[PDB]
């Protein structure tokens, strides 16, 4: 792809994330979801390889589905409301449709299978990318709603999406799919907290889009994909490791590390709210995250593993590409606990 | 729950003046230049009160000057309107386009017939000024109270108490 | 809460249940989109027709505006399946399965 | 919690009603932890690139820190004016609600009965 | 009223023709003469196989140039508004617009055939 | 949810046929629940094998809420005790062995004993008390 | 909207569509214009909390214009027991009302 | 009879939904989707609209023959498939068909079906509204509107297209 051809294919998906968190009217939120949906799959098709072409399918179908699904929502309201204004629903059916028209595309639900195999598929930046850039928008849209949300669906979704989630992440050995699977966990955390505050859910989803960053790019300037490979790191270069270790332990979630912060604040939200079974279920079944996230962590610096000898050359060349606001975005995703009344900020 | 209040039929019997469609487009300018004072009133009516169940006396009275105008026009200058109004309906689109010659008799007609200029371009379209005495309706709409305002918030603003109060955090 | 509109709805259910099962082929599944994307152009010309809101008829033009571009999208993904497949089945697509 | 707050314009860090505040002194402890977070940062960049980690690039570990405090002033001035506005709209709330809140008819320990568990 | 009985009358007189044509001409039908016609000689056996068209991508800018017009014919009833300097200016847009995207493509290949 | 509320509206013990049904209804939808999620994702072979994986499933989950709902009534009525949790520990067992002799296997039904007895203890519980799973936004 | 940009910059973008009461083009009005501006007068600054309980019957009321059948369901059930009785007899229409 | 026309119309806009929406060989939905088409701008024209069924007809006829053109290319097979060929697209045929048929049965003559929403059936020329459009037709100086009022909508739709080219472009690259 021409760099140029890139930038406007980039910047054509960050204008559809925007024009869905800056425009009131519901067509003109549609126009920015089908901006981004159109943009992304030649992101994904960079590389051009058996893998992206199945990757972007499975990833346009999906979408595709959803957001005519967002149309018979949108058309419903407005035929038992006659407003576009994004400000709540009208018609019951209408929103519990819309649920998971906006379920689709963040990938929690049952409507989740699509989500770890575009991630495997498609290369490892634009996974990034995917992971990260593309939930602000359904999320935003669900923020703007939340006052008119059927809590009993909202908190189905985020439950299945935890604990799935977290189930397959236990039996896949390839970096992106239990990165996939980690997401579908974070999905169903913020998912589980939209009804009570978007607050949390907003501070929740910054905590995970810095942390998610942090960690792809440690994968990307490892250059690993499997299980094996990211363990060969130690030979060639060690602190990678040694800071993957610590970026696992902050994506289970254990303090004083800033992946508890969110993981706390939601827990004290609910419990507020009278629910107490559900923080209880979500704090178990963390554990089966937690348990891949040390898995990971075992064979990548914890245990130094089998290396290859023609790593001597490798340890010979350094490294090109810069990887920017990696050493930022350790620190915001590592050690932001103390600071976190400045959640606030958001509110 | 209510009542659909509806005026009696004999409110609105009036005479119905009768001439087709052709022949009101024939006297078109005239009768907009020599009867404005009827229908602007019976417009400003509806448009005020926007209710045609009160304004039916407009109606009325619209339609009788409008039969004193056809009754006029009738009694001075009958032939020249007669064979316009024709021509103006042999046409499909009822054009004045083709139609000017019967149009200049018509109209010299009733200038020294009855004293009647044609208004010229965009003269009978312009907003006009009635002097109507009846009041102005206070709720057109039928609106009922609306509700109070949100308590204003107002105030001076010192340190929250105790800092953010969230936790182990004091400061 | 009138007829038609059950008539257009019940035709966007059926498309919507046609899209979410595939028998074979993509380019059936694609029709069975675009399907859904004229029942959901009926249903809003309908409304907005009835209720006057005049400003509100551009808005089935832009949505066959997007329309026509995912369908495109689509059919340029079917091509590259049929390029790098020969053909276009889905139940061949499995290579990202594990 | 406060989105919908009536005043609130969008897309602006502090609403000039802010500077009625205390701003938050240079010394806080919150402010320098943030600075350490900016030190942090150097710490790992140049590990990250194979560099001296303590004396490598004091030009950018200073940069570093001196961004982290700059964006920690305002978002603690930030942090502190919600706090505050919590606070506002809390007791004008308490005030214009005096039923919702009622006050109690203190009396001492020697007439509550508290129940006595024997502790065996 | 006009339209339908219009098109009917349309269909009836069409589909009667066929039907005259097809049960009239006694027709003698044998295996060979139905054969498929492949310039004298068998032919080889396809028909339906795929048939490569290399202006695929032609052929689907196609629906997004076609797509277009759609957007463009409201202009004979939006240049009588009262802002035609606005007017003026999308519609303009849109012809620069699709000025830009035929000149994309010519020059990143594009309209030229695949071989 | 209607389904549901009819063990609802039948007073725990007391009318023990109806409990009985109501728990088999639950059992069941569930049960075909689970099925066409199988046969979704995990694909059959034929109709006929189709019906036997459904039926086995329905069938597994049918027994399990009825000899719930059987061992919750009688054990109430028996006893006097509607409000005991253990009420449901039966049902736990009932239903952790038998769903082990739907597999025919001895220790998925020993740790089903535990397992759902306990969650069955719990939820009855929640009928005790006010407990919300799905609690409406208050604060 | 989640980021207002549009009050920030002052500058419409969708607003004028949100609405039906809005200025549409030639000032055609919408056809329950006038529903639709009792209502959204009726809650405005109020509250979308406060909207629901205080200004109801003006929601009721536009969206029965809006879709009408507490109007239509009269109708149908005038029309089907008109139907039912005039078949054995009972009623026969004014002949106004045929013609 | 012309009472209703709309009524029979939306039946023959599910009929051909039901064609397409069976999985039958791409030709065979698309003309599905054709008479579907068709049918639909009738309706739209019947319920005082134009320019939107012209609109329908014209894109869709391009879009659908665009489809052919790739069908017989791309997804074609040696063996193309009816409505009556294979067992599964007769069995997607006749459950679409008799469905529809018991919805339209259960609807016209209780006329008061609830099924997802409230469905009073007593005929669509009811819910038509009395008015005066003057010397111009709403749908025209609606639609016409786009480059006066809708600025906004004219730039980002100009810009999806452009975008949309160029993704049609690097989609179909391949190396
Ligand atoms: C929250 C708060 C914290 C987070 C704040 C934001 C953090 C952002 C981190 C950015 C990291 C960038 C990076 O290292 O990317 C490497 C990676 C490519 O690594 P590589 O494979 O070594 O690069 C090879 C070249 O791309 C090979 O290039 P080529 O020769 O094929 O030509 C294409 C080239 C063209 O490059 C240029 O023209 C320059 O493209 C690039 O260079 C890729 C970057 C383009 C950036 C455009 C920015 C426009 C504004 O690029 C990406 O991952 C880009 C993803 C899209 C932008 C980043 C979005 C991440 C954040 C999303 C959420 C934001 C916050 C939401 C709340
Ligand atoms: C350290 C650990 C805790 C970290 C917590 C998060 C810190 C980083 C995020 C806060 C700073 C950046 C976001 C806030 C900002 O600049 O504008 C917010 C927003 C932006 O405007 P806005 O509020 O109209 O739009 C965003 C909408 N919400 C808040 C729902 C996400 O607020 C303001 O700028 C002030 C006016 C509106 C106030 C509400
Ligand atoms: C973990 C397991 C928690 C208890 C599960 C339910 C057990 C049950 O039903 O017990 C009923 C019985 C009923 O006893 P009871 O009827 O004498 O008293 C019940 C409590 N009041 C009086 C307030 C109603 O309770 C227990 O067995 C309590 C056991 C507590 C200690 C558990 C330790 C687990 C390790
Ligand atoms: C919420 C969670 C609970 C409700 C939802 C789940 C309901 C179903 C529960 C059963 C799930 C499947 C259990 C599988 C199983 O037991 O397999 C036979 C299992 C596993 O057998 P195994 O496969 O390990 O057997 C071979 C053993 N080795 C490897 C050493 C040679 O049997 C056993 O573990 C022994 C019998 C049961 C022992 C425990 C009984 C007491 C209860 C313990 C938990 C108390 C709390
Ligand atoms: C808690 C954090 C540490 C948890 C344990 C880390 C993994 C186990 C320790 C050994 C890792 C392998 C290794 O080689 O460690 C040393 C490595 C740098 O090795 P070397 O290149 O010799 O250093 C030259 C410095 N001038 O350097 C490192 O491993 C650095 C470790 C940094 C850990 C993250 C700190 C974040 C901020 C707090
Ligand atoms: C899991 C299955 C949940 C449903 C079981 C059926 C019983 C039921 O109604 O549960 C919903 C529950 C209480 O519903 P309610 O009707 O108020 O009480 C029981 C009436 N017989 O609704 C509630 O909110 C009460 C609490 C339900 C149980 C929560 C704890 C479950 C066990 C721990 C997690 C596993």
């Amino acid at each position: 792809m021409n760099p140029i051809i890139y930038t406007t294919l980039i910047m054509t998906v960050m204008s559809g994330t925007m024009l869905v968190m800056i425009s009131s009217h519901w067509l003109l939120i549609w126009i920015g979801f089908e901006m981004n949906l159109l943009a992304m799959i030649p992101v994904l098709m960079k590389n051009f390889n058996p893998r992206a072409t199945e990757a972007a399918t499975k990833y346009f179908l999906t979408q595709a589905t959803a957001s005519m699904m967002l149309m018979m929502a949108i058309i419903i309201n407005l035929l038992y409301s006659g407003q576009w204004t994004i400000t709540k629903m009208f018609n019951p059916v209408a929103m519990t449709m819309m649920t998971m028209a906006l379920a689709m595309k963040l990938g929690l639900s049952p409507f989740h299978f699509w989500v770890p195999e575009v991630t495997q598929g498609i290369s490892l930046q634009a996974g990034l990318l995917l992971l990260t850039w593309q939930k602000l928008a359904p999320l935003s849209v669900l923020c703007q709603i939340s006052q008119s949300i059927n809590p009993n669906l909202m908190l189905t979704m985020a439950m299945l999406s935890i604990l799935i989630g977290g189930w397959g992440g236990l039996n896949q050995t390839q970096l992106r799919k239990i990165m996939a699977y980690s997401s579908i966990a974070h999905m169903g955390w913020m998912t589980a907290v939209l009804p009570y505050n978007t607050t949390m859910t907003i501070l929740n989803l910054l905590i995970y889009i810095t942390m998610t960053l942090a960690m792809f790019m440690l994968l990307i300037h490892s250059s690993a994909t499997t299980t094996l490979s990211l363990s060969h790191t130690w030979n060639k270069m060690p602190v990678i490791t040694s800071l993957m270790m610590v970026t696992l332990l902050s994506m289970g979630g254990l303090p004083p590390l800033s992946g508890f912060m969110p993981k706390w604040m939601i827990i004290q939200e609910m419990t507020k709210n009278e629910s107490i079974i559900m923080p209880t279920l979500m704090a178990m079944t963390a554990l089966l995250n937690l348990y891949f996230y040390m898995r990971l962590a075992y064979s990548s610096s914890l245990t130094m593993f089998p290396s290859t000898n023609n790593m001597k050359m490798k340890w010979q060349f350094e490294h090109t590409k810069q990887m920017k606001l990696l050493p930022t975005m350790i620190v915001l995703s590592t050690l932001v606990l103390p600071m976190t009344p400045a959640l606030s900020s958001l509110n | 729950p209510g009542i659909v209040e509806l005026p009696t039929l004999e409110d609105l019997k009036v005479q119905e003046v009768k001439v087709s469609s052709s022949v009101l487009k024939a006297a078109a300018h005239h009768y907009g230049a020599q009867c404005d004072k009827p229908n602007k009133e019976f417009m400003l009516c509806r448009w005020e009160e926007k209710d045609p169940r009160r304004c039916l006396e407009e109606g009325k009275l619209v339609n009788q000057c409008a039969l004193d105008f056809f009754r006029q026009i009738k009694r001075h200058c009958a032939e020249p309107f007669t064979e316009y109004w024709t021509c103006i309906d042999y046409s499909g689109l009822q054009l004045f386009r083709h139609c000017r010659k019967q149009q200049a008799k018509f109209d010299e007609c009733v200038l020294d017939k009855l004293g009647w200029v044609r208004p010229d371009l965009g003269e009978l379209s312009k907003v006009t000024k009635v002097k109507t005495d009846r009041p102005l309706p206070e709720n057109p709409y039928h609106s009922r109270a609306r509700p109070e305002p949100n308590p204003e918030a107002e105030g001076d603003l010192k340190p929250a108490k105790h800092g953010s109060r969230l936790f182990f955090w004091t400061m | 809460m009138p007829l038609v509109y059950m008539n257009i709805i019940m035709a966007f259910a059926i498309a919507l249940a046609g899209l979410l099962m595939y028998r074979s082929h993509l380019m059936s599944s694609l029709l069975c989109l675009e399907g859904m994307m004229l029942s959901l152009f009926i249903m809003s010309t309908l409304i907005i027709l009835n209720t006057h809101f005049t400003l509100a008829n551009m808005m089935p033009i832009i949505l066959l505006v997007f329309a026509a571009c995912e369908a495109a999208l689509g059919l340029s993904l079917l091509v590259m399946v049929s390029n790098t497949y020969g053909t276009d089945y889905v139940q061949n697509l499995n290579l990202l399965q594990c | 919690m406060m989105s919908g707050r009536p005043g609130r314009v969008p897309l602006q860090f502090l609403p000039n009603e802010a500077r009625s505040l205390p701003p938050p002194k240079l010394t806080d402890p919150r402010l320098v932890y943030m600075g350490f977070l900016g030190y942090c940062s150097g710490l790992i960049d140049n590990a990250i690139r194979r560099r001296p980690v303590v004396s490598a690039g004091l030009h950018r570990q200073l940069l570093y820190v001196t961004s982290f405090v700059f964006f920690g002033y305002y978002l603690l001035k930030r942090q502190d004016y919600m706090y505050a506005l919590r606070d506002h709209d809390m007791f004008a709330y308490v005030k214009s609600h005096p039923e919702d809140f009622p006050e109690k008819d203190k009396k001492t320990y020697g007439e509550i009965l508290e129940e006595f568990h024997p502790v065996r | 009223m006009n339209i339908m009985l219009t098109l009917l009358t349309n269909v009836t007189l069409a589909s009667l023709l066929v039907l005259i044509a097809f049960w009239l001409p006694q027709l003698n039908a044998y295996s060979e003469k139905t054969s498929p016609y492949e310039c004298g000689f068998d032919p080889m056996g396809s028909a339906r196989l795929p048939f490569s068209m290399k202006f695929f991508l032609v052929a689907i800018t196609f629906l997004l140039f076609d797509l277009e017009i759609a957007l463009l014919l409201p202009l004979p009833w939006a240049s009588q508004t009262n802002n035609l300097k606005t007017m003026l200016t999308m519609a303009l847009f849109l012809l620069i617009l699709l000025a830009a995207s035929l000149a994309y493509e010519w020059t990143q290949k594009g309209l030229e055939w695949a071989e | 949810k209607t389904l549901l509320h009819k063990y609802s509206d039948i007073p725990e013990g007391t009318e023990c046929h109806r409990k009985a049904y109501a728990s088999t209804s639950i059992g069941g939808a569930t049960g075909l629940i689970v099925s066409a999620y199988s046969i979704a994702l995990k694909p059959p072979a034929s109709f006929l094998e189709g019906v036997a994986r459904t039926g086995r499933y329905t069938f597994t989950s049918a027994a399990i809420g009825a000899i719930f709902g059987l061992t919750s009534c009688i054990s109430a009525q028996v006893r006097e005790k509607p409000d005991d949790p253990l009420n449901y520990f039966i049902g736990g067992c009932a239903g952790g062995l038998t769903l082990g002799a739907r597999t025919r296997s001895y220790g998925i039904g020993a740790a089903a004993c535990a397992y759902m007895g306990l969650t069955a203890a719990l939820v009855k519980m929640g009928q005790l008390e006010g407990w919300q799973v799905f609690a409406e936004p208050k604060v | 909207p989640f980021f207002d940009v549009q009050k920030r910059l002052g500058l419409d973008l969708d607003r004028w569509m949100t609405i039906q009461s809005a200025e549409q083009p030639h000032k055609i009005p919408g056809r329950c214009h006038a529903f639709e501006k009792e209502w959204i007068e009726c809650a405005h600054g109020i509250g979308g909390i406060r909207a629901e309980k205080e200004c109801k019957i003006e929601f009721d009321d536009f969206v029965e214009c809006l879709l009408r059948q507490k109007t239509m369901k009269r109708l149908s059930a005038i029309k089907r027991q008109r139907d039912k009785l005039i078949k054995e007899g009972k009623y026969t229409p004014p002949p106004h009302h045929l013609g | 009879m012309t009472m209703y026309i709309a009524f029979i119309l939306s039946t023959i806009f599910v009929i051909g939904f039901v064609g397409f929406s069976s999985k039958p060989s791409p030709i065979y939905g698309g003309l599905g989707l054709i008479v579907s088409g068709g049918v639909g701008c009738g309706i739209v024209l019947n319920f005082g609209g134009s320019f939107l069924g012209l609109m329908v007809f014209l894109i869709y006829l391009g879009g659908m023959l665009v489809v052919f053109g790739y069908t017989t290319a791309m997804a074609t097979e040696m063996y193309p498939e009816v409505w009556v060929s294979n067992k599964t697209v007769f069995g997607a045929f006749v459950s679409g068909l008799m469905m529809e048929f018991c919805m339209v049965y259960y609807a016209l003559k209780e006329e008061e079906v609830e099924i997802i929403f409230k469905f009073n059936g007593l005929g669509d020329w009811v819910i038509y509204d009395t008015g005066d459009s003057g010397f111009f037709s709403e749908e025209a100086m609606g639609i016409a509107a786009l480059y006066s009022y809708g600025t906004w909508l004219v730039i980002v739709t100009g810009w999806s297209l452009l975008i949309g080219v160029v993704v049609i472009m690097e989609i179909t690259r391949g190396n």
